[PDB]
RNA sequence: UAUGCAAAUAUAAAAUUAUAGUAAUUAUAAAUUAUAUUAUAUUAUAUUUAUUCAUAUAAUUAAUAGGAUAAUAUUUGUAGUUUUUGAUACCAUGAUAAGGAUUAUAAAUUGAAAGUGUUAAUAUCAUAAUCAAAAUUUAUUAUUUAUAUUAAAUAUGUAUGUGUAGAUAAAAUAAGAAAUUAAAAAGGUAUUGUUGCCCACCAAUUUUUAUAAUAAAAAUAACGUGCAGUAAUUAAUAUAUUUAUAAAAAUAUAUUUUUUUUUUUU
């Protein structure tokens, strides 16, 4: 059960039909899909002409971002300078200790996992470690 | 009879005839339209004196 | 049905319910109005006129033979609604070169006019000379019978207040109406002038004597600008003045007297720095300039504000105050009695009860 | 502030109010976002005038201060939220829950409709209503005849 | 009344789904460079022949009809088009001396079963296919 | 299961209860209340199709102020801090939905009023609100099945397994379907009306007769065990026997204040 503000305010109304490719809430859960082929053309800008979005740039005299944006692309210097990078992400934040030279140019929310498979044992509960065990998420 | 819509009408279409009213009406007789102060419970609740 | 209201002209159960006209009943025009026509209001504008002249017109106007043979020189004066930035000195000397060589009365006091206007625009001071040495002799001296332009007139009073000059009484008594008579053909922005000139001088009974003038004959006091009404206010202080100001502030609309507290109330305050020179303290007229604005306001309802200390009577909050005073009443009431005579005349009363405080 | 005093019934009415200050933002920058979208991302040259490197260096310059605009209305229509002025509910267009004439709710009209608050004509439930070009082809070829009457009748100069 | 904080992650949630997640990402970098690796390797391998061995146009024997014509004119360029279906198809479309006959009455194997290997001999092959190889159904 | 031991409702009566002293009347009646079509008869029902159903995020809601072609306003540039307190993260009266079983052919419609989150009086720490790129565990949802398969806002990598258990969904309206079917009776001790009266026991206070280690009777809104009676879930009433936590229960015999179903010499 999703925690937010949202969630009180409003209503899910069972499994309602939306119109195609209008959904309210975006939750991109298949960026991480892995496709060799397609590497190139899923989750990402359409022509390779194309400059990097603004999101990738510091426009004003800024004093600091704690997180940069999902749909900055992933460049050489990200790994070169070796700064800091962090991307905000379930539950609280995902930063790059890791740089690699195999995801210079793809988006940072297509490297970032949005569903995670892992399942935290703490805050369930017993009625939901129950139904977990039962679907078989769970030992 | 019940009435079935409002006008504003500028009230000199439908006047008392002369012959059944006061003479002249003005300089005579003063007359003022106030508001009662008690409890109208339906009635006339701005009537002139 | 709730807190938000209904709107009758969008709402068609109104618009079709019996207070109104139903659909299927004709539609018609019905009372035609003539709001616009049985009392029309004048065109007030709350901006100003933008293309307002703001400034006192000369009125130059002389034969074309000599404007144009005094082209050379008359470049230099202002025309209309363009000004030169020539040194004052220079047309100065110009005139007192060449005055003498034209032979027509009404072209040199024109020309003399220009130059006066030209002078007062760079606030040049030293310009009163030329005044001395060729209007004074003839225009005004020892009961002097010409009759001068009033193109020549308007010009100097404008130089002389726009230089605070002390020398304008002289030439304004002769402008009264038992002398030259050029007190009608004054212009609004002439009348402000003056007043604001005034102001800044401290005349005590100058601004007196230019506002009856102007009440005399019927200046537009609404259309003189409310600042050189406001500084000329400013410095009335002796009481018969001020007296008189207090009386005669009464002569302008509500809308005038409205903004001319709201300008002394900000040009004392914030726009200090929009004057010149600043303005004095005068609390007194600060404070009668407010209460008349008060006054001639229409006055609307603060009822907390009216009553916060309003105490009900004795007799009615007796139940609800646990220490009043009742025997207060039978000591009115005797009073009254021995006031009518039926009671003994001031016969001893004792007290009644016992005094609880 | 903080509902110290509040005068409308709903706080969220103000959504609304703030709704109708980003399509003001929209309208203003509509036109320039689109023109430095289009000059940026043209591959092919703009004219005699502007060739090769003069080009180029323009498409770069443009973009770069596309991006140095700080506020421009990125965002689509679409993905704008549409609340209720009357109640402050929310509805997404496309879904039954919102009304384009009205720009109301599917709660709010059914309220308004069955009081007396908006003239509206009842029609049958499971038809095409009283429209020619409704029960012609339906809402697609509405919507065609609307774009009809609107661009595609005018011979452009 | 009187809201108060109440957890939500656990405790030591945050810093095992970073590593999870970093981890994640160094697994997906191995899993994409094998996918590269395979999908390189299945395009220049040689696939099995597309076209129905039971139909009008490929009914002939090897010795006669459009198989003379396959082996004296375009035999040469379908072993460098690996016999792949499109290139087979765009070939026979550029050769001419078909006309319509390839798609109105000429029939082609379905898109699983074309991408065989050369040899196969079995229809449970596109089955064995390696499925950590994230290459989207090509082997 | 009558041989003995055993007067006994077929009524000469004076408001209830009680030993003929305990409390203040006690009983009873009528109307109404959801259980029972009958077999030609106000309609032939009986066929087709379908079922791996999931998504919500980063806090400030409490004023009016006019400009070109207009007979004149710097009102260009309009400047007075601070005593109130709810639709907000509970609660803070009312109001629309879904749910086909008997008024039919005819110049005609196969969707209901009994109520569904947001809406109009109860207050008393409440800043929870989209303007993108986001976090399945939650009843209420028709997805494309094997010749050709990713180009423009970024848009689904998963589950091939004899059309395959249980359980379950839809349609007799411009579509195509045809002989066994709706149509009886039958009840309140309840009136707060079954979520009801009422029953003893348990438990608690206390009164009267009594002085005998007595017994008996009576009053009482909340407990405990039950569900005995109230057409009331194997009917009830009377007497006798018997068992025992308690209402009671089972038998023997006799009754119906038990609601009822057609055979005039086959
Ligand atoms: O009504 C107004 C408003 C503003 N001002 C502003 O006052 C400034 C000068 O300040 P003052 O207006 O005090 O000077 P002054 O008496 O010499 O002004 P004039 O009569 O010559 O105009 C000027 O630069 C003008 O912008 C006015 O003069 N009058
Ligand atoms: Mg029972």
């Amino acid at each position: 059960i999703a925690k937010s503000a949202f969630g009180f305010y409003l209503a899910r109304r069972g499994q309602r039909k939306y119109p195609f490719l209008r959904r309210p809430h975006i939750k991109n859960t298949h960026s991480m899909n892995p496709s060799a082929p397609y590497f190139w053309s899923f989750m990402t800008a359409k022509s390779q002409m194309a400059f990097l979005p603004e999101e990738n740039y510091i426009t004003g005299d800024w004093t600091g971002k704690f997180f940069v944006s999902k749909r900055q692309v992933y460049t050489l210097q990200h790994a070169t300078s070796g700064a800091k990078v962090r991307v905000k992400s379930f539950p609280s934040i995902f930063e790059f200790n890791s740089p690699s030279r195999w995801n210079i140019g793809k988006e940072m929310n297509t490297l970032t996992k949005p569903r995670m498979d892992l399942i935290d044992e703490q805050m369930l509960t017993k009625k939901q470690r129950l139904d977990y065990v039962r679907a078989g998420l769970l030992p | 009879q019940g009435a079935v819509a409002t006008a504003e009408i500028p009230a000199f279409f439908n006047e008392r005839p002369a012959w059944e009213r006061p003479p002249l009406e003005e300089t005579l007789y003063v007359t003022t339209n106030k508001e009662r102060y008690d409890d109208v419970r339906g009635g006339d609740i701005y009537y002139d004196d | 049905v709730g807190y938000t209201p209904v709107n009758p002209d969008t709402s068609p159960m109104v618009a079709y319910s019996q207070y109104h006209w139903h659909y299927n009943l004709p539609q018609g025009m019905e009372r035609p109005h003539s709001v616009n026509r049985t009392f029309a209001a004048p065109f007030q504008s709350n901006h100003s006129l933008v293309n307002k002249y703001r400034g006192v017109w000369i009125e130059f106007d002389m034969h074309p033979a000599f404007s144009v043979a005094l082209e050379p020189q008359l470049r230099k004066l202002p025309r209309g609604r363009t000004l030169p930035k020539t040194p004052a000195e220079e047309v100065i000397a110009d005139y007192t070169a060449l005055a003498p060589l034209v032979d027509d009365e009404k072209t040199r006091d024109l020309w003399l006019a220009k130059v006066f206007q030209h002078c007062a625009f760079q606030r040049c001071g030293g310009a009163m000379e030329l005044w001395e040495r060729y209007c004074h002799q003839r225009f005004t001296a020892e009961g002097a019978t010409a009759k001068p332009p009033l193109s020549l007139v308007k010009s100097v009073l404008f130089y002389c207040n726009k230089t605070d000059n002390s020398g304008w009484r002289a030439l304004f008594d002769r402008c009264l109406k038992d002398g030259w008579n050029y007190t009608p053909l004054f212009d609004t922005a002439q009348w402000s002038f003056m007043l604001k000139s005034i102001g800044r001088m401290g005349d005590e009974d100058g601004v007196r004597a230019v506002l009856e003038e102007m009440l005399d004959v019927q200046a537009d006091l609404d259309r003189v600008e409310a600042r050189s009404v406001v500084i000329a206010l400013n410095a009335v202080t002796n009481a018969d003045v001020y007296e008189f100001v207090k009386k005669y502030l009464f002569n302008f609309g509500e809308r005038k007297v409205k903004f001319l507290r709201t300008t002394y109330s900000d040009l004392r305050g914030h726009g200090a720095g929009k004057l010149r020179i600043p303005l004095k303290e005068n609390d007194n007229m600060y404070y009668h300039v407010c209460w008349h604005s008060s006054i001639r306001s229409p006055r609307q309802f603060s009822p907390r504000q009216l009553y916060f200390d309003y105490t009900p009577s004795t007799l009615g909050s007796s139940s609800h105050n646990p220490n009043a005073k009742i025997d207060d009443i039978v000591k009115d009431k005797i009073e009254k009695w021995k006031a009518e005579g039926l009671l003994p005349e001031d016969y001893v009363h004792e007290d009644r009860v016992y005094d609880r405080s | 502030m903080r509902h110290i005093g509040q005068d409308v019934p709903k706080r969220h009415t103000h959504f609304v109010l703030e709704s109708r200050l980003m399509y003001e933002k929209s309208f203003r920058d509509c036109w320039l976002h689109s023109v430095c979208r289009a000059i940026s991302q043209l591959d092919e040259p703009l004219s005699k005038t502007v060739v090769g490197t003069h080009q180029k260096m323009l498409q770069r310059k443009v973009t770069c201060f596309q991006y140095n605009q700080y506020g421009l209305f990125k965002t689509p229509y679409y993905r704008l939220a549409n609340v209720d002025r009357y109640h402050a509910v929310q509805g997404v267009a496309g879904t039954r829950e919102w009304v384009p004439y009205v720009n109301v709710s599917y709660w709010t009209m059914n309220k308004m409709v069955r009081g007396g608050n908006l003239l509206v004509h009842r029609v049958h439930y499971t038809g095409w209503g009283t429209d020619s070009h409704l029960k012609k082809g339906g809402w697609e070829h509405r919507w065609n005849k609307v774009l009809q009457r609107n661009v595609l009748q005018y011979s452009r100069i | 009344a009187k809201p108060k904080k109440r957890p939500k992650v656990g405790q030591g949630f945050h810093e095992k789904a970073q590593k999870w997640r970093e981890e994640y990402l160094l697994d997906r970098h191995r899993a994409l460079a094998d996918s590269l690796r395979a999908y390189v390797e299945f395009s220049t391998s040689k696939r099995v022949e597309p076209w129905d061995a039971r139909f009008k146009p490929f009914d002939r024997i090897e010795k006669d009809g459009v198989y003379v014509l396959m082996r004296y004119m375009m035999e040469e360029k379908l072993q460098l088009c690996n016999y792949h279906h499109r290139p087979v198809k765009r070939l026979f479309c550029n050769i001419g001396l078909m006309g319509p006959q390839i798609t109105t009455k000429a029939r082609w194997k379905p898109y699983r079963f074309a991408t065989n290997p050369a040899g196969t001999s079995k229809a449970e092959r596109m089955y064995q296919r390696d499925k950590t190889v994230y290459t989207h159904g090509h082997n």
